[PDB]
């Protein structure tokens, strides 16, 4: 059954690399608030 | 090269006899006959009898005979997942090749065969099974579309063996599906010197059995 | 074509005339003087499903239709499977808006639909199906199929008017359809020439009882076989004949093993036992016989043709071995009546009281249904199990019989009842003999004249040992069933020719007795 | 009545799939870009 | 470095016998006469009685015998799980080992 035990490894790393793309992204947002804000 | 000798099969004649004639004569002679005539091949074998008779020796026997693709095997329920909706991707996954081949090279294609071990651990009985999950209910339907569905797939060959042949449900076994249903027994007297000659032979080949035997 | 048997399909004539009738006579109907968007199909496996929805599909000029294979619409991840469903009913929604009206059919066929349809997953993919096919948009330009072998374990409201309105089932063909069949998969030879003279095509539709299209197709396949190996060698290295197989012609013969060997109706089948109660025949060795007879038509002659008697019975009285049930079997088969049925306690062992009383109670109920019926009941005594010792027996079943004894049919109906046993005086005890109304006795042999009657009509000895027989036997009374002397005279053959005649006599002197 | 019956198995069922994560990428890519753009415009 | 004394059991000496005769004689001779005898081994063992006779001994003083890799050991029902399709899973585990190692060196 290592066969499919890839298959659920593969879901679930893929789960952890969604999750780093969201905090990504939001540090992201932050950032553009922070220098948008110091324009001015 | 085959031979009937080599495959080693004592108490069973009239049933392999049985089984070439009704299932493999359409695909010996030549095209021009069959096309002629305007008939289907089948598609579909399903033994049984008590335990330790020969089933699985004759299903590997028959495999190594026919010169064509290795045979897929599928040991007992290796199917089943936990993940919604997976099992029918593993039974598709079967004949994904066999449809590919028939889409492409179309009525001249070579031929495949496979072998399902321990069927009814599967197929059971669609309305009597335990009402809890539909997982069971959904692979049956999956295979009944797949083996026969709209599309005509005609270029596969399904065996199937089993110890209780009742369980399975009635909606396979008829014409078209698994039709030659044939039961495998005890020898007689017969078929049982044919064992004990057949297991001796090299014993003698070699001069390692005393002649008082 | 509506010939309905170009396509190659028998039987379903009147089925697929009605589909015509209810389906498309809308559409054909002109526009100017003017829908159905739900179709479903059950019924046993092997009748042809698939056959009608592709060639209602080939048969209208349509785009090409779409065909899902059972469930492959679930999947693991969450809301797919709703993006699968919807993505079916794009192009319908895109040509009602562009052409309105003047829009082409769209025709959808659901293979096993039963699979999908019938947790969270499952009922919101039934839901939708049921929003897209009727929801706040209505489409008139969309064709629905579902196709099911038990069509118990549909959803209903999947079934209600505006969603899945044309309900069909596909039952067995009659005689004309398995002819038909059996000329559409024949014709392919018959234009060949590759078929035998001496088949006939009636002959086996009236033996082929009960056969779905698949079974006969299977017959004829297994006939193929049958002559296809008939040139074919098989051991060595397989070879085949290529001389003969230009003859190879399909023989009747192969058609009969066929159909004895490898196919199987599947289907249970029905015994009958009425000709085992009578093995040997009847044989007038002497008066009585021609009397009990005529007693029996006329009784039955008063139970047809009487009008404020409608119930009549009878009692059949004697020795054992005496021959008793047969002679109210003859009647029976005499009366000539539209029912007719045998209780005997053979099929009832091991059963406890209730049990017996409700098989008699089964019986009598089914007899009452008929117009005019006939019953008959043997050795009473072992239907109420009996014993000398004590005695001992069953109230509840002899108070059954005394019930049903007088209870009248229905209106204008009548019936017959013939009882037999072997012991008068236990009955009378019992208060029984007086339900009966009349009674019937049935005699051993007693004179040796009888006896030899008898033997000649057998013919199991010869005129030389006939003789000393007469001369050891007209000089005295007998006192023998009929039974105990076939017994007997089987018993006697065994032996070699020189002693039989001695030995036979022998055992008479043993049987020997008065009344 | 019936004595106390067992529950049956579980069948889990993943949210996330590859070609959503394809579309969730084509999310995340733009804001690297817009973010270059920012910084530009405050230098 | 085995001897028979070394185990310490006790009364069991003809049914140890026997199973060494009909499980270990066959691995034990040069393979050359077994191979043209031409037959294969034998793959199973089973052991009843009464409670307390010496049982779950024998078990592991034959795992001790053998020079071969560590024996797995499953303690009662340790393969049910409660997922669908899990215990098969547990059970087909087992034999990976030996399934790659016969496809590898073959005899
Ligand atoms: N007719 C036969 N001729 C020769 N050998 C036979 C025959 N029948 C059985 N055998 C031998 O006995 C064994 C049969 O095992 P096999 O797995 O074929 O039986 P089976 O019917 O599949 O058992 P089960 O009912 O448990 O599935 C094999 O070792 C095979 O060599
Ligand atoms: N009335 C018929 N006329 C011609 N062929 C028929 C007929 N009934 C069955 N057949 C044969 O049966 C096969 C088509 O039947 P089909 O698969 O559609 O049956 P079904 O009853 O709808 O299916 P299932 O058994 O899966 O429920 C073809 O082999 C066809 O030759
Ligand atoms: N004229 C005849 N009358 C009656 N039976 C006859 C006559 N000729 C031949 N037989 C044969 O005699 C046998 C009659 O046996 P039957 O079973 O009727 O006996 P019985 O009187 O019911 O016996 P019991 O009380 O032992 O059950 C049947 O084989 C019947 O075919
Ligand atoms: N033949 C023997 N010789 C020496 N000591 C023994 C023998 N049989 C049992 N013993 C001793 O008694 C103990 C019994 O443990 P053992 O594992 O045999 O029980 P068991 O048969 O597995 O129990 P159960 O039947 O309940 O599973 C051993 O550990 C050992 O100490």
């Amino acid at each position: 059954m290592a066969e499919d035990a890839d298959m659920r490894n593969e879901l679930e790393e893929m789960q952890r690399r969604a999750d780093q793309l969201a905090d990504e992204s939001l540090e992201s947002t932050r950032r553009m608030l922070q220098l948008v804000e110091e324009s001015k | 090269d085959w031979n009937f000798e080599k495959m080693g099969i004592g108490g069973l004649d009239k049933e392999f006899s049985d089984i070439f004639r009704r299932a493999f004569a359409s695909r010996v002679f030549p095209p021009e006959i069959v096309e002629q005539m305007g008939c289907k091949h089948v598609k579909g074998i399903l033994l049984y009898g008590p335990p330790g008779c020969g089933k699985t020796l004759l299903a590997r026997q028959i495999g190594k005979m026919l010169n064509a693709r290795e045979p897929k095997v599928v040991n007992g329920p290796e199917i089943l997942n936990k993940y919604v909706g997976e099992s029918e991707a593993n039974i598709r996954k079967l004949f994904a090749d066999a449809e590919e081949e028939q889409r492409r090279l179309g009525a001249n294609s070579g031929l495949h065969i496979i072998i399902f071990d321990e069927i009814d651990a599967i197929c059971k009985q669609r309305g009597s099974m335990a009402g809890s999950t539909g997982v069971h209910d959904t692979v049956v339907n999956q295979l009944l579309s797949k083996i026969d569905g709209v599309e005509q797939l005609n270029n596969i060959l399904v065996i199937g063996m089993t110890n209780r042949p009742d369980l399975i449900d009635e909606a396979l076994l008829r014409p078209g599906r698994l039709e030659v249903k044939m039961e495998i027994g005890l020898p007689d007297e017969k078929g049982r010197l044919q064992i004990l000659h057949i297991h001796t032979a090299r014993m003698r080949g070699h001069q390692l059995l005393s002649a008082d035997v | 074509d509506w010939n309905f048997e170009k396509m190659g399909i028998g039987g379903l004539d009147k089925e697929f005339s009605d589909i015509f009738r209810r389906a498309f006579a809308s559409r054909v109907f002109p526009p100017e003087i003017v829908h159905v968007k739900g179709i479903l199909l059950y019924g046993p496996p092997g009748c042809g499903k698939t056959l009608l929805a592709r060639q209602i599909g080939k048969m209208l000029n349509a785009r090409e239709p779409k065909v899902v294979n059972g469930p492959e619409i679930l999947n693991k991840y969450v809301g797919e499977s709703e993006a699968n469903i919807r993505k079916l009913f794009a192009d319908a929604e895109e040509e009602q808006r562009r052409l309105g009206a003047n829009s082409g059919l769209h025709i959808i066929i659901f293979d096993e639909i039963d699979a999908i349809c019938k947790t969270g997953v499952h009922d919101t993919v039934v839901n939708q199906l049921l929003s897209k096919i009727d929801g706040v948009e209505q489409l008139n330009n969309i064709l629905v199929i579902g196709m099911t072998n038990r069509p118990d374990l549909i959803d209903e409201a999947l079934l209600r008017p505006g969603r899945l309105e044309v309900k069909m089932e596909i039952g067995l063909p009659d005689e004309k359809g398995r002819l038909q069949i059996l000329h559409i998969h024949t014709a392919r030879m018959r234009g060949h020439q590759l078929l035998s003279a001496d088949v006939d095509i009636k002959e086996l539709a009236v033996e082929t009882k009960n056969f779905s299209g698949a079974e006969l197709e299977g017959l004829v396949r297994a006939a193929q076989s049958t002559a296809m190996n008939r040139h074919i060698k098989a051991s060595t290295k397989v070879e085949v004949d290529m001389e003969k197989a230009e003859s190879l012609q399909v023989t009747r013969g192969d058609f009969l093993a066929s159909l004895e060997n490898d196919i199987k109706p599947a289907f249970g089948t029905n015994q009958e036992d009425y000709a085992s109660y009578i093995m040997n025949g009847i044989i007038k060795w002497g008066d009585p016989v021609t009397r009990v007879l005529d007693d029996g038509e006329l009784l039955v002659q008063q139970t047809k043709n009487s009008d404020r008697t409608p119930l009549v019975s009878v009692l059949l009285e004697g020795p054992p071995h005496s021959g008793k049930t047969a002679l109210a079997a003859k009647i029976a088969e005499e009366s000539n009546f539209p029912f007719i049925k045998i209780c005997s306690p053979d099929k009832m062992i091991g059963f406890s009281e209730t049990a017996k009383c409700q098989a008699m109670k089964k019986i009598f109920d089914d007899a009452y249904k008929s117009q005019l019926s006939c019953v008959v009941v043997d050795d009473i005594e072992r239907l109420l199990d009996y014993v000398p010792i004590g005695p001992r027996f069953s109230n509840l079943v002899l108070q059954a019989l005394l019930v049903l004894l007088k209870k009248a049919p229905p209106q204008g109906r009548k019936l017959l009842i013939i009882g037999t046993t072997s012991r008068k005086d236990v009955l009378q005890e019992m208060e029984m003999l007086n339900a009966f109304s009349t009674t019937i006795h049935v005699p051993n042999i007693a004179t040796g004249e009888q006896l030899l009657e008898a033997l000649e009509l057998l013919g199991n000895f010869k005129d030389k040992e006939r003789t000393t027989i007469a001369q050891q036997v007209k000089g005295k009374k007998v006192w023998i069933g009929i039974k105990k002397l076939l017994m007997l005279i089987e018993m006697s053959l065994q032996m070699d020719p020189e002693y039989r005649v001695r030995k036979f006599l022998a055992l008479l002197r043993e049987e020997g007795a008065s009344p | 009545g019936n004595p106390a019956i067992f529950a049956s198995g579980i069948i889990m069922d993943s949210s996330i799939s590859k070609q959503a994560l394809s579309e969730i990428e084509t999310r995340h890519s733009e804001i690297i870009k817009l973010e270059n753009s920012i910084r530009e415009l405050h230098d």
